[PDB]
């Protein structure tokens, strides 16, 4: 199915997206901080 | 088309698990760098040292002094320097030509 | 309560175990959720006309909590009991493992297909096939055009 | 903000503790010791 | 790589310049014109240098209505090469960025890449071997393999020029022209011969010859060279 | 006349003119924001919608002369509410209804209106596929019905406008809720008016089949979507069970929702408290007493009246199972003097080491610890009473006769008092023998508990959670670094004039 097998891999994905997204957030800008201490 | 939906957003899944771990390097890999740096500037500090005496600073980290010469002047100091061991009347260092704090 | 006859030895009250299994399956579907799980018993059983029925219901209760390969074993065991509704929020939750397995184990039957090969249990590829004349006589193209790319084939 | 689902609807503290330890105990020490005096 | 900008040392700073100039080339990249436009004002020579390379590269046949800052780049490169106390290597790129910004006549272009999806691997070696200009100043003179033109050519025997004259329907002032200023009512129906420049963007935009003699057997969707078919 | 006309026509416009700017501001927003754009990102129609329950809990008493609710009905029921150019007359709408109130009289909804305010997914291109707007539009009357809730010839209005908001609820669970927050932004709809649904159709109404379409609710969540429907669902799922004693205290232990994953410290906080009472019933072991205390912890500031009495008595109820006991009357605002007194006073006996005066509270208020239902917990402390006084008479005296403890103890046997002080050794409390031939039972000076390697571990379980609790505020901490531009190094003109006068200086 694609209603029914296929739309239920959109569901699971956009988690992953979210939240590991977000933590790279988290970490680039803690990364930014120390390379302002940097240069 | 839903075709394009799951693969393409794998797609990047697939490109976003390399950079979290890219950047967990980079705690790291700028801590042993930038100690690299830490100790680096401290060179000015060499050895042909001419004596001021501190006076106020404007701000933060940057000051204005008094010199064994007679004559004041605004300048700038070495970060490592504990700020809160300045100003009994503070016996400092200049540094001979760019005339900053040491 | 019907949970306590599951030791008959009568062919009869299995079945009718499995008469009330289908339509009170959500008030002490809480109950026999992890304690009895006899369906394997009857269902490696000599004992046949009940077990084929078995199946579905594990497949319903181990969906739910995350024994779902448990759910998909039954799923394909459970025969022609199982398949024959398609009108209802549960196909959606079998058919999402069975061309899970089925796409994933052809990647590596993109990979070597030749020996070591799929047991296929004879609807993990007919419900894709036939799924696929579905989508092949719903008027829809734009997944015609993609399903056939997720069989690899 | 605070919905909060209603299903059914010093100076105290130090006197909390002796209120604990200090409780339901003769209450009225003036004449027990002086009772005690020739009983005991 | 906007992020590999912002590197502590100027040769990852350098090269992100570089890496944005072999990416987007072909493209008017308004982002990377944008990531561009603080690479100039780096302390640093060679940097800034490779901001003005990569400036050249981005907007190559592009007046204007591309990207507007075609016209704030050509008075920068004057800007910097009329300045006696720049750096040699400073404006070294603008010199540089002057030839490539005018080459050909705005005839030829950058093309890693077919329409048909295939690289041209020509020109996908002739700006590897551009970029190793650091240790041969020559070397990247071997980029002639990268010029490739954006000109349609119609054709109907082995040999004879066709006479078509088909024009455009969109915007006309994307057909806009170097026009250099030499000190001492808009049609958009823009005929042509056969052998006319045209931006790949405009190939969308043209009219197909539907009134003349010659129709095109082919669907005109790429330049070069087609069978031009006398009707 | 002049007293109503006086007071009662500017309230008419003064709610009109908040509900102009709250919830015609969630109507531009959680329409316009989460049906057509992110509210993930945006998500501030939540809170808002949380503020407009709590100004309508206490907002609506009265039975609305002069149509300041009863005629927001007729108002507000008559909206297509489809795009700006079909609601730029609904904002002139929602001036042309004053004019009803006011210039005319309006329907008065007096316990019989309702129904002509409830036939509206038609009038007027009303629709259902923004079920932003029509979840809003559905909640927006189905609250002040069912907020005074005049179960007086309102619960079959209430109970069909519920219906009607079951059939936005299953176009929710059906049709096209996928990243919408179609299901997302009407859990707190769904969640909410699960308790008008369960403070008309539970307790009135069966319960026992919104059991089973909340194992429906349930299926159809944790597989679209995990959030939302993984929190409310299960305390709503727990709160009549516990009132039952239905097996499904095991089937929570085997539930895979029992992480609902940050579930807004609302149902999240409350959620602990729900799992605390499980083992309650279930028989604590000092398991809970860290969820209680948690729930307690994460419970917000608004009246103890509510549930945090309860938590409150129970959390240490648990705890008088233990034997251990704190001081609990010690913030007497609004909680520490009305409902603690047999409570007190029933640890007020425990703290004793005598056993009648445990009967002499359960006699006092054997009922009115059945008020609550704890009774059966209270009952089981008699155990707790003589083990608290056998730790007490094994620690105070030394070589005491048994034919003295069933007389202090008011045991009135010393003949089985030879077997309660026996268990006492068995169960492992106090250790030294008893001459049962004598009858003495001696008891050994066990001092230095130091060097047992005991208060190393009140450590270690002590240094790692704070070690944890400074790793917390350390991962709490960094959501702040931002806003970090430039780390510009010197300048570029000022460097030019440096390499200027530089060039100066080196010529010279």
């Amino acid at each position: 199915g694609l209603r029914q097998y296929y739309l239920s891999k959109i569901e699971e994905l956009q988690l992953i997206v979210n939240d590991k997204s977000q933590n790279l957030r988290r970490l680039q800008a803690q990364r930014n901080e120390l390379n302002a201490k940097v240069r | 088309d839903l075709y394009s939906r799951y693969k393409k957003l794998q797609q990047e899944l697939e490109f976003l698990e390399v950079q979290e771990e890219y950047i967990k390097d980079e705690q790291k890999n700028l801590k042993k760098e930038f100690l690299h740096a830490q100790e680096e500037v401290k060179r000015i500090q060499s050895i042909p040292l001419v004596i001021g005496q501190f006076l106020e600073a404007v701000d933060q980290n940057t000051a204005i002094v008094g010199s064994t010469t007679g004559s004041n002047y605004y300048v700038r100091i070495l970060s490592t320097i504990d700020r809160e061991l300045l100003k009994p009347n503070a016996s400092v260092a200049l540094h001979k030509h760019s005339n900053a704090l040491v | 309560g019907i949970i306590s006859l599951l030791d008959e030895d009568e062919p009869q009250l299995k079945e009718f175990a499995l008469h009330k299994l289908n339509a009170v399956v959500n008030d002490f579907w809480a109950e026999i959720s992890e304690s009895v799980d006899k369906i394997e018993v009857l269902y490696e059983d000599e004992g046949f006309r009940s077990r084929q029925f078995a199946a579905l219901v594990a497949s319903k209760v181990f969906y739910h909590l995350g024994a779902f390969e448990e759910s998909l074993n039954y799923a394909l065991g459970a025969g022609d009991l199982f398949n024959v509704n398609d009108n209802s929020e549960y196909v959606e939750t079998i058919i999402a493992k069975c061309i899970d397995h089925y796409t994933k184990q052809c990647v590596e039957n993109a990979d070597l297909p030749e020996g070591e090969k799929k047991p296929i249990d004879q609807r993990l590829e007919g419900i894709v096939n036939k799924m696929f004349q579905r989508c092949l006589d719903d008027h829809k193209y734009k997944q015609a055009i993609g399903i056939a790319l997720e069989t690899r084939r | 903000m605070s919905e909060k689902k209603q299903p059914v609807d010093e100076d105290n503290w130090d006197d909390d503790n002796v209120e604990d330890d200090f409780s339901n105990q003769l209450r009225a020490e003036l004449e027990k010791h002086g009772y005690k005096m020739e009983t005991s | 790589v906007s992020l590999l900008s912002e590197s502590y040392n100027p040769h990852v700073r350098y090269g992100a310049a570089m890496a944005l100039g072999i990416c987007c080339a072909g493209t008017g990249n308004k982002e990377a014109i944008n990531l561009l436009e603080p690479m100039t004002n780096d302390p640093v020579n060679y940097v800034r240098q490779g901001a003005l390379i990569a400036s050249a590269l981005i907007m190559i046949q592009q007046t204007e209505i591309t990207c507007p800052k075609v016209n704030q780049f050509r008075q920068l490169y004057s800007k910097v090469i009329n300045d006696k106390h720049d750096d040699v290597m400073a404006k070294f790129g603008a010199i540089l960025a002057q030839g490539i910004l005018d080459a050909g006549g705005h005839n030829v272009t950058i093309s890693l890449q077919s329409r048909t999806g295939h690289t041209h691997m020509p020109s996908v070696v002739g700006v590897l071997v551009f970029t190793q200009f650091w240790f041969w100043f020559p070397l990247s003179h071997f980029l002639s393999l990268a010029y490739t033109p954006t000109c349609v050519i119609g054709l109907n025997k082995d040999l004879k020029m066709p006479k078509v004259q088909y024009k455009s329907n969109c915007k006309p002032s994307t057909f806009a022209y170097p026009a250099p200023l030499e000190v001492p009512p808009e049609p958009n129906f823009q005929l042509l011969d056969n052998p006319a420049r045209v931006m790949p963007a405009q190939l969308k935009v043209l009219t197909m010859p539907e009134t003349c003699r010659y129709q095109p057997f082919k669907p005109l969707s790429i330049g070069g060279i087609i069978i031009l078919k006398d009707t | 006349p002049p007293g109503g006309g006086e007071q009662e026509p500017p309230p008419p416009p003064a709610p009109q003119d908040v509900e102009m700017k709250e919830e015609a501001a969630t109507g531009g927003g959680s329409t316009g924001e989460a049906d057509g754009k992110t509210a993930a990102a945006a998500a501030e129609h939540s809170q808002r919608e949380l503020d407009t329950v709590t100004l309508e809990d206490i907002k609506e008493h009265v039975k609305q002369l002069e149509k300041a609710v009863s005629g927001k009905e007729p108002r507000f029921v008559l909206r297509a509410l489809r795009m700006l150019p079909s609601t730029s007359r609904r904002l002139n709408h929602y001036v042309l209804y004053k004019a009803v109130q006011g210039f005319f009289t309006s329907n008065n909804a007096t316990r019989d209106f309702l129904l002509p305010f409830l036939e509206e997914p038609m009038d007027t291109e009303a629709d259902l596929q923004f079920r932003p707007r029509t979840g809003k539009a559905a909640s927006t009357p189905l609250l002040p019905e069912v907020e005074a809730y005049l179960q007086l010839l309102v619960v079959i209005f209430m109970m069909n406008s519920k219906r009607y908001k079951e059939a936005q609820k299953i176009s929710d669970d059906l049709m096209q809720k996928i990243s919408t927050q179609n299901r997302r932004a009407l859990d707190l709809v769904a969640a909410k008016c699960y308790y008008y649904h369960a403070r008309v159709y539970e307790f009135l109404d069966k319960l026992d089949v919104v059991r089973s379409f909340l194992h429906a609710r349930l299926r159809t969540a944790t597989l679209r979507h995990d959030a939302d429907g993984q929190a409310t669902l299960l305390n709503l799922l727990l709160r009549n069970y516990l009132h039952y004693s239905l097996y499904d205290q095991a089937e929570k232990l085997v539930s895979k929702s029992v992480f609902p994953e940050q579930a807004n410290n609302n149902e999240w906080a409350r959620y602990l408290y729900y799992t605390g009472r499980i083992k309650a019933i279930q028989l604590e072991y000092s398991e809970a007493r860290r969820t209680m205390t948690n729930a307690l912890r994460k419970a917000p500031q608004h009246t103890a009246v509510g549930f945090k009495q309860t938590v409150h008595k129970l959390l240490i109820v648990v705890e008088l199972l233990l034997g251990e006991i704190p001081d609990r009357l010690q913030f007497r605002q609004p909680s520490l003097k009305r409902s603690l007194m047999p409570y007190f006073l029933l640890t007020q006996a425990v703290r004793t080491g005598n056993l009648a005066k445990f009967n002499q509270v359960l006699d006092q208020f054997g009922e009115k610890f059945q008020a609550d239902g704890t009774y059966t917990l209270i009952i089981r402390l008699r155990h707790n009473v003589i083990k608290t006084g056998v730790r007490m008479i094994s620690l105070s005296y030394s070589r005491i006769s048994l034919a003295d403890i069933a007389q202090k103890l008011q045991l009135d046997s010393p003949e089985d008092a030879e077997f309660i002080v026996a268990k006492a050794i068995r169960d492992g409390v106090i250790e030294a023998s008893i001459n049962h031939e004598k009858g003495y039972v001696q008891s050994k000076e066990m001092i230095d508990i130091y060097s047992t390697r005991e208060p190393q571990l009140a450590f270690h379980q002590r240094i790692s959670f704070c070690l944890d609790i400074h790793n917390m505020s350390v991962k709490a901490m960094r959501f702040p670094p931002k806003s970090y531009n430039k780390d510009l190094e010197s300048a570029e003109e000022r460097r030019e004039r440096e390499q200027q006068d530089l060039e100066f200086a080196k010529e010279m």
